[PDB]
């Protein structure tokens, strides 16, 4: 089988305040 | 059903391509046995990656032009059958609707002078063809009944000789390729076409072994 | 020339979402049941000193019914290699058919489409579906699935409907257990190399043939790995009343004398069953 | 003392004599036709049976009209030369007598009747309605 | 005196967002 | 497995949007209407109910059109002014949804529905039909 | 509470712990009522980093 990636969740925190 | 055993490219065993006779209207089936060429290349056999192409080496361009129309479902469709045959000389025109190639989901009451009326079958949405015949010249007239909302696409005016979209199959266990070879009712006897088949093999690891051959279709009347 | 007894097969079932649905057993192939539409209003706060009353508005009681659908197939042999074989195809095929029944039934009961298949709760699409917000990253508005959602989803079940489990493909649960906070600590199971609580106590039955939003466990999502918004994630429902699975007759096998043309011994098998969605208010679906 | 037999087996018009209609049969599990003539027929008339499918634009409106295949039981010997189910009201059906019939296997969500070609000027003197049975949801 | 009792034939889906409490933000 | 339910509860047309058709209810002993809309209405739509008698000359053709009286059952407070039966399809009744009503006391042998005056404008979008219940031959 | 520019109102967990333990002590036992959704709006609250 071809090598598949293993993408895991990054640093997910926020949903209501974009940074400057 | 035709059958051709292909040369195995070993440097061993009139014209180049094989011979295929065809009759205007028929739809036949062809088998090719790639066994002699693919068996030594021991791998995963054949793969369904065959590619076809049709070229004309003798055409005799068509006398009468084809045409196209449109209508909503349930609605009758009227049209002309005279502005499609530009005649060089001045003579009479005996229009005819070949019974063997009439419509498939309606009826056409051909008038006396290049006029006709096509009533589509009840509750029917799709495309519908019928092959007229002016002074012996054959051309198709395509009608697409739309399902009363917007529209249907415009079909591609089937060629004199064609191979259908997907009716091919390749058996990897016996190295045999099959496909369908259809001949329009508008094919002109005596003309010759050429079909080149590019069939791809595959090795145990995933590379390719291409192979090319050709065939000479000769449109003959009475088989 | 030293033929072994090894029979390496290497194929999988799912789990089974059958012990969840409420079970009912019927003999006839056509059952019928009652339903209470609504009790309706009866009697108002009338004034005093009014020698009268008001008829209110009576309720409603519908009367529904549903069939049982059958499932059949055929498989034959040649009777020549069946006499010289060093094995038993029949007992293998008998098992190889029930395996096809169990996996087709459970799958159909989930995603069955109307005619001659029980309508599954997925395609029924009367379970209220809850879709999650997208997130921001470097200005992009990728869709995502944070642990904040899962707790909000599970808890938002109406308390009076009862206790309700949850169902999801194990790759979603693998996605949950591996979330990290800002620093890098894990959210669940802080510092033990693995997070695996007793699912039975957290009311999460797990399966492997649900839509599985993490495509082959390869769409965690930061760039072109976004969850492709509009994908099923998990479902939650008081199953013992949200969906029923009926049973009439278990599988059978009957030789077909006739059609067996002295070369081809032809067996026949089949079974009858069905299912239907009950009150599809108890039950919600989480979606990206 | 007659009951509101409407609910619990309702019925709809499927061929009013001039244009057909699709009738939804998803909500119910069993259904059948009830033919009825308004004036004496002149020859055997034949209707084609069609089933629809939920349109992709909107799942509450029927899509195109496919024709339902034909299922033989055991006694069947005619087979109608096409494998496409169809009804045929025989000649000599006085217009104070109804005739019932139905397909043995539904498929899709909708069902429709329309006069087959040849008998389109007699179907203007007939009426076809559909009555269903118990509601699944 | 007739009384009617109708009921819809095809149901409609039910989609609704699931907004959650926002990112903690100090009031200063 | 669907049953040929045209026999044992057949259905007939009663108002196709342009003409009423008397339906014989003698051979049966229960019956009801199943309204159905074809396009959005404009306001409330009212229908009158009629019952016929066996004609004086021929005993298998309906006579004139007599308006059926109406009866209450304890809780009637509307009490239609002239004591004559009538049905009112309420406004804001969508298509793909059917209402089903029925007159309690049967009289005569043919029943019929007709669009009440002042309401035959948007009555071309309704299509009433009848379904009987139980042969008594 | 301030967001990027505007002044959208909100309701934080700190705003709840400050309300409950702000009941005049000499009134006896005092419980509180709330719609189920409001309780499911304190469970799923996040601090600065990612923690519940």
């Amino acid at each position: 089988a071809a090598p598949s990636r293993l993408v895991q969740p990054g640093c997910f925190i926020c949903r209501g305040v974009a940074v400057s | 059903m035709y059958f051709f055993s292909v040369d195995p490219r070993n440097g061993a065993s009139s014209c180049c391509c094989e011979s295929i006779s065809a009759r205007p209207g028929e739809v036949n089936g062809v088998m090719v046995s790639y066994a002699a060429w693919s068996a030594p290349l021991r791998g995963h056999g054949l793969t369904n990656k065959t590619t076809f192409e049709i070229d004309g080496v003798s055409v005799t361009p068509p006398k009468v032009s084809n045409a196209f129309g449109r209508t909503k479902v349930g609605v009758v469709f009227e049209g002309t059958l005279s502005d499609l045959f530009p005649n060089p000389e001045g003579e009479q025109v005996e229009y005819e609707i070949s019974e063997l190639n009439g419509p498939s989901n309606g009826v056409v009451e051909l008038g006396a002078n290049g006029a006709f009326t096509y009533t589509p079958g009840a509750l029917f949405t799709g495309v519908d063809r019928f092959w007229f015949s002016i002074n012996g010249n054959i051309g198709e007239y395509v009608i697409s009944v739309d399902p009363t909302t917007s529209e249907l696409p415009q079909p591609p005016f089937t060629t004199p000789v064609y191979v259908p979209a997907a009716r091919r199959s390749v058996d990897p266990r016996t190295h045999v390729l099959k496909f369908v070879l259809g001949v329009s009712p508008a094919a002109i006897p005596g003309d010759v076409y050429r079909l080149t088949v590019r069939q791809v093999a595959i090795d145990c690891d995933g590379n390719e072994f291409v192979h090319i051959s050709c065939y000479d279709i000769s449109i003959g009347s009475c088989g | 020339p030293q033929v072994l007894a090894l029979e390496v097969d290497c194929n999988i079932e799912c789990a089974s979402l059958l012990d969840l649905y409420g079970q009912i057993e019927v003999s006839r192939s056509t059952f019928t049941y009652m339903k209470i539409a609504d009790y309706g209003q009866l009697g108002e706060y009338t004034c005093d000193a009014k020698c009268d009353a008001e008829f209110g508005e009576p309720g409603n009681i519908r009367h529904l019914e549903g069939k049982t659908y059958d499932y059949r197939g055929v498989f034959c042999f040649n009777r020549k290699n069946l006499q010289e074989a060093n094995y038993d195809f029949l007992s293998f095929m008998i098992g190889a058919a029930q395996r096809s029944h169990r996996i087709n039934r459970n799958q159909a009961l989930m995603i069955g489409k109307g005619v001659n298949e029980p309508k599954g709760w997925l395609t029924e699409n009367c379970f209220p579906v809850f879709q999650t917000l997208p997130v921001d990253v470097n200005g992009t508005s990728t869709p995502a699935f944070l642990a904040q959602d899962w707790r909000r989803f599970v808890t938002s079940f109406p308390a009076e409907y009862g206790e309700a489990r949850s169902v999801m493909h194990q790759n979603v649960f693998g996605y949950l257990a591996a979330m990290v906070d800002a620093n890098g600590r894990f959210l669940f199971g802080d510092g033990d190399l693995t997070f695996t609580p007793d699912l039975v106590r957290e009311r999460i039955r797990i399966s492997n043939c649900l839509p599985d939003p993490t495509e082959g466990n390869t769409k965690g999502g930061t760039g072109q790995d976004a969850f492709a918004a509009g994908s099923f994630v998990a479902a939650q429902a008081a199953w013992k009343t949200a969906f029923y699975a009926v049973e009439k007759r278990p599988m059978f096998f009957e030789q077909y004398e006739g059609g067996s043309s002295a070369w081809c011994v032809k067996y026949q098998f089949g079974a009858e069953d069905g299912g239907f969605v009950g009150c599809c208010e108890h039950g919600r679906i989480l979606q990206i | 003392m007659n009951f509101n037999v409407g609910v619990d087996f309702p019925s709809f018009i499927a061929w009013d004599g001039e244009e057909s209609f699709p009738v939804k049969v998803d909500g119910f599990n069993q259904f059948g036709f009830t033919f009825k003539t308004i004036a004496a027929l002149t020859a055997a008339t034949t209707f084609n049976i069609f089933y629809h499918e939920p349109s992709d634009a909107d799942p509450c409106v029927p899509g195109p009209a496919i024709r339902v295949p034909e299922v033989p039981f055991c006694d069947t010997v005619l087979l109608s030369e096409d494998g496409l189910a169809a009804v045929t009201l025989p000649e000599t059906v006085t217009p104070d007598s109804f005739c019932a019939g139905t397909v043995p296997c539904m498929n899709g969500q909708w069902i429709s009747i329309a006069p087959a070609t040849g008998s389109e000027t007699n179907a203007a003197n007939v009426q076809i309605t559909v009555t269903m049975k118990g509601a699944t949801r | 005196m007739v009384k009617l009792n109708c009921r819809p034939l095809c149901q409609a889906p039910t989609a609704s967002r699931l907004v959650s409490p926002p990112c903690f933000i100090c009031r200063g």
